[PDB]
């Protein structure tokens, strides 16, 4: 079923495996980087421990990194089952079209891109690295994005780990524990789902 | 919105970006502070390292990727990870390695590690085709996307610009990496001893040392080098003036 969904809830405890294969995952999420905290980390391990490998047999994984998460992003792919094969860098830029960790500013985010098993029927070149986008509101990940998986993978499948109310889009399950209840409409989902959460909680 | 301007029109995203107070006497303080530059013809393969002297406070690191001939001897991160770069790295020193835009961004990070660094900042050179768009890339067989950027980490071991560097592509072939690089490494002020490893005629430059095999002609020196660091100099940033 083309149209959103959504599922509120930690994605630590759910159980992904009702929800079936995606050819795209996507995560934006919050590390544990160098203190701070507006928002509720995860550790290293629970970040290791996350359970994407049963979310694909074959495809692409878009992976969000910031700070020390470069490194750490890297070993959760490998350790997940995934290789590095690109890395999208988005470039901030303010309504006019210019430019807006301790030794440099950062001008950039970074999205590392992981394949799993044989993916085929792709297309696979059709846009570049660069994202140029203005940044719409503080932590949000640009709408660029989507179109550039769409395009790469369409009509597929797809999953949002750690996504937020306004990352809801066609085609994409969006998991996230500030979303508002749970929305599904795939049968085969919404049929793992009762016969998995009969009294529907977590 | 630009991308999917880039699979209309063949202009990529980065094209469109603009502007791409006075900290000008820095620069005059980096220029007074710089060493006379040198330079020596050296197979790097084949080069014992330990002979340069002494230990260096900043490293430029750009080998010859198999990558970089995508059109056009390679070294293989095989053979740059057996570098031995912690042998000539002062105590506290800085690295900034180019990486290129494809396995280097994970092997690099290998190296920086097994050579006692972590990584500080990754830099992008970010390549705008304002005056070829009808030409789009030959992408690597593991390519999802057109690669139109190249990676240069930069590493610290022990105790004002930007991460992004804007330019042109060069023409196939062209391996030169922007000269801006220079600039972001000499405003950190990180120490007088920089060293470029495989680096060229076109790439020397006051303030460096610069070792690779296509060096034409070579004047180092180990004495004449280490004589511009005894004292009273020794630990200035770079960016100060000089001790009279
Ligand atoms: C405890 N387990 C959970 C957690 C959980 N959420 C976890 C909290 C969550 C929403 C979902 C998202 N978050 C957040 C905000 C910013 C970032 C950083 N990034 C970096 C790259 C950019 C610039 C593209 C974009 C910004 C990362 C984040 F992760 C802020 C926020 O408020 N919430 N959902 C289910 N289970």
């Amino acid at each position: 079923l083309f149209p959103p969904q959504w599922i509120c809830c930690d994605i630590r405890y759910l159980d992904v495996s009702i929800l079936g294969k995606f050819a795209v995952v996507m995560a934006d999420p919050p590390w544990d980087i160098h203190m701070e905290l507006p928002y509720g980390t995860l550790t290293d391990d629970e970040m290791r421990r996350l359970n994407i490998p049963v979310l694909q047999d074959d495809g692409f994984l878009f992976l969000w990194v910031t700070g020390r998460a470069m490194e750490l992003g890297r070993e959760c792919l490998n350790l997940w089952g995934y290789e590095r094969v690109d890395e999208i860098i988005w470039v901030k830029t303010n309504q006019l079209q210019r430019i807006i960790g301790h030794w440099l500013n950062h001008g950039k985010e970074h999205c590392l891109v992981g394949v799993k098993g044989n993916p085929q029927g792709f297309n696979q070149g059709l846009d570049c690295d660069v994202i140029v986008a203005e940044v719409r509101s503080t932590s949000h990940k640009p709408d660029e994005i989507y179109g550039m998986i769409e395009r790469l993978s369409p009509g597929t499948r797809k999953i949002e780990l750690f996504g937020r109310p306004h990352n809801v889009q066609p085609n994409w399950i969006t998991l996230g524990n500030q979303l508002d209840g749970i929305h599904l409409l795939d049968p085969d989902v919404v049929a793992r789902f009762k016969q998995r959460y009969p009294d529907g909680i977590i | 919105d630009y991308c999917q301007h880039f699979v209309d029109t063949g202009h990529r995203p980065q094209n469109f970006i603009r502007d791409v107070e006075l900290i000008r006497l820095k620069d005059e303080l980096i220029a007074k502070s710089n060493t006379p530059p040198m330079y020596l013809q050296a197979d790097i393969e084949a080069f014992d390292i330990r002979e340069l002297t002494p230990k260096f406070d900043v490293i430029l690191l750009e080998p010859p990727l198999e990558e970089y001939y995508r059109e056009t001897k390679c070294w293989t991160w095989d053979d740059i990870m057996k570098l031995e770069i912690d042998e000539i790295a002062a105590p506290r020193s800085f690295i900034f390695l180019w990486c290129g835009s494809g396995e280097g961004l994970d092997l690099g990070r290998v190296c920086l590690r097994k050579w006692g660094y972590r990584r500080c900042e990754d830099i992008c050179w970010i390549k705008t085709n304002k005056n070829n768009p009808g030409k789009t890339k030959t992408l690597d067989p593991k390519a999802v996307f057109q690669r139109t950027k190249e990676h240069c980490l930069m590493g610290i071991k022990g105790t004002v610009d930007i991460d992004l560097i804007i330019t042109e592509e060069p023409e196939i072939g062209n391996i030169e990496k922007p000269v801006e690089i220079f600039h972001i490494i000499e405003h950190f002020c990180l120490g007088r001893r920089r060293l470029h490893l495989f680096g060229r005629d076109s790439t020397i430059r006051p303030g460096w040392l610069t070792v690779g095999p296509t060096l034409t002609n070579s004047n180092y020196n180990a004495e004449t080098y280490a004589s511009y660091f005894s004292a009273p100099n020794s630990y200035l940033t770079g960016c100060t003036e000089e001790i009279e």
